[PDB]
């Protein structure tokens, strides 16, 4: 402890060849106090393997990270192989550094111009090398600092790299075709850091890109149309007045964006209105047209695939209670004869795709109609991942106030547009 | 006379604001946190190099029309040091580093950085809200470092 000196071997590379024993004043160091975790590990320190290497211009740009604690020149006391560890300094223009877990550590030559400013290395010159000695970094960087030769995920020359970022970021727009888009449409509530983050990474690509609320609709036209909604809007996505329209127009849809569910595609980039659609009938519309069911059945055939009819469970007790509200004095016979032909359709499982809503996901209302136009808008919020379209057959067509994202039309609408086909 | 002009600044943008110098500086603060998704403690506002306090008015710091508040996140992680950590190589005993190294060692960086900020989440106490501005703010500072990182002459 009465030394004032820092003693060490010095040895270099992978072939750890044995340049010399050096000398580093650290007397300096013993008047502070507030560096004894640091000096203790120097003075304990017998040995220093210089095993890597930093240019002069990476370190006057990006080495103020590193907190200076000291600097001064060493002193050779025994010079093995010192003059080769000079020449490949100069050469290679830059210092070896040391990241250990108490200090770090910079060696380099005395011709080295831009260190010696960099560093005010001045004061006696007891040999040609010189060290300066920092605070130690955070365990977890000098690692990465170790493992800094190559990504695993490559970047590509024809990708921004701001596309790249978020593609680390786990949100992979090349893998959901994005870059191949027509028209980008960019939809968020406020705060948008994301949102207008993604404009960028498009409007860098040269891609037609419009953000907010209010989109022309001329916008839509376009041959591959991409619209990505921010996370932000996955609970109120059926507010944007453009929803309908959007989907008949063949628009690809996205969520994105960071979210905390426990707190080909990517984690934090999800698919919206795939495929498909959902087909609901309201009581207006049974009554108006009783055979509706069996009247759309061969639709449902075709579309066996993508798309599904959805009844309440209680249907059949649905139609008979508002045909008894409605028609008091209606005969009985007649009654269970109009409902024998519902049960029919749904106790006999003649079509495979016609399943039955979950008693859960009936949103209740006094008015039938509107009960069931708002069980499919909440089936629309809960099943967007499914299905695309959500279409509802209903006897007059402006009856019901417009939920975006679904069809509320009559039958004649839905016979001349989806049955036509 | 009553109100004056001052400028909130994060070194990316600025914000005006038109308050009488007789009102804490609470609202003024808190409201440029909301535009961050940020919490107002999330943050630290200085003016002239001294600190300001949620109770302290324009007319205690005696501030004039058109002068400046600067505000300061929170360091994240280690992502300042994350360009000189790949600028880093083996000692040149034969070949020597390539600028186009760096570059691809910045990508491993920029990598193990994302992974590790991801990782991190279920440790963090913030909301969705406030950590989604900070990722986008991570991207655009490993962005800006890739752009100097090719800049190096
Ligand atoms: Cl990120
Ligand atoms: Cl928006
Ligand atoms: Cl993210
Ligand atoms: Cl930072
Ligand atoms: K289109």
């Amino acid at each position: 402890t009465l030394s004032d000196y820092f003693r060490f071997v010095l040895r270099v590379g992978k072939s750890l060849y044995y340049a010399g024993e050096l000398s580093f004043d650290i007397s300096k160091l013993k008047a502070e106090t507030e560096h004894q975790q640091l000096l203790r590990s120097l003075v304990s320190c017998k040995q220093v393997d210089v095993l890597r290497f930093v240019t002069s211009q990476y370190l006057e740009v990006f080495g103020t990270c590193l907190t200076k604690v000291l600097s001064g020149s060493l002193c050779i006391r025994s010079d093995v192989d010192m003059t080769h560890f000079k020449n490949i300094l100069n050469r290679g223009n830059g210092a070896g550094i040391v990241l250990g877990s108490n200090y770090t550590l910079l060696l380099f030559t005395e011709d080295n111009n831009a260190l010696m400013n960099l560093y005010d290395c001045q004061g006696q010159s007891n040999s040609p090398f010189w060290m300066v000695i920092f605070e130690p970094l955070e365990s977890i960087l000098v690692e990465w600092s170790a493992k800094n030769l190559r990504p695993k995920k490559p970047y590509h020359k024809s990708q921004s790299y701001l596309s790249y970022l978020l593609q680390l970021g786990h949100i992979d727009l090349h893998k959901i075709g994005a870059f191949q888009a027509t028209q980008i449409l960019i939809v968020s509530k406020q705060p948008s850091p994301e949102a207008e983050e993604l404009e960028d990474t498009f409007r860098e690509a040269a891609i037609p890109t419009f953000r907010g609320l209010e989109i022309p609709e001329s916008l839509f036209l376009s041959q591959n149309v991409f619209v990505f909604l921010n996370v932000s809007l996955e609970d109120d996505f059926d507010q944007l007045q453009f929803l309908t329209l959007a989907k008949r127009k063949s628009c690809k849809f996205f969520l994105f964006g960071l979210s905390l569910p426990l707190k080909t595609y990517s984690q934090y980039l999800r698919p919206m209105f795939p495929k498909g659609g959902v087909v609901s009938v309201t009581l207006s519309a049974l009554i108006k047209t009783p055979r509706l069911l069996e009247l759309i059945s061969p639709f449902l055939e075709i579309k066996k695939d993508s798309w599904i009819l959805i009844l309440p469970p209680s249907i059949v007790d649905m139609v008979k209670s508002y045909f008894v509200t409605n028609n008091p004095d209606k005969s009985l016979l007649e009654i269970q004869n109009l409902l024998n032909t519902l049960q029919r359709y749904l106790t006999n499982p003649a079509l495979k795709n016609v399943t039955l809503y979950q008693d859960w996901d009936i949103v209740i209302d006094d008015s039938a109609d509107v009960s069931l136009a708002s069980t499919l808008q909440l089936y629309q919020k809960k099943n967007y991942d499914k299905y695309r379209r959500f279409v509802l057959i209903h006897e007059l067509k402006n009856e019901l106030t417009p939920v975006n994202g679904l069809d509320i039309v009559d039958y004649d609408e839905f016979k001349e547009t989806f049955m036509r086909a | 006379e009553t109100h004056i002009n001052l400028k909130v600044s994060d070194g990316s943008s600025e914000i005006f604001f038109k308050i009488k110098k007789t009102t804490p500086l609470r609202r003024l603060m808190e409201a440029f946190a909301k535009r961050q998704g940020k919490e107002m403690d999330s943050l630290t506002f200085l003016y002239d190099g001294i600190e300001i306090q949620a109770d302290q008015t324009p007319e205690d710091l005696d501030m004039e029309d058109n002068d400046i508040i600067e505000a300061h996140r929170e360091q994240i992680g280690g992502l300042p040091s994350l360009p000189f950590l790949a600028c880093i190589s083996d000692f040149p005993e034969n070949h020597g580093t390539s600028r186009r190294s760096a570059t691809v060692s910045l990508e491993r960086v920029h990598e193990l950085f994302t992974e590790h900020w991801l990782s991190n989440l279920k440790n963090r106490r913030e909301k969705r809200q406030e950590l989604a501005e900070e990722a986008v703010y991570c991207r655009s500072e490993m962005l800006s470092q890739r752009k100097l990182l090719a800049a190096v002459d």
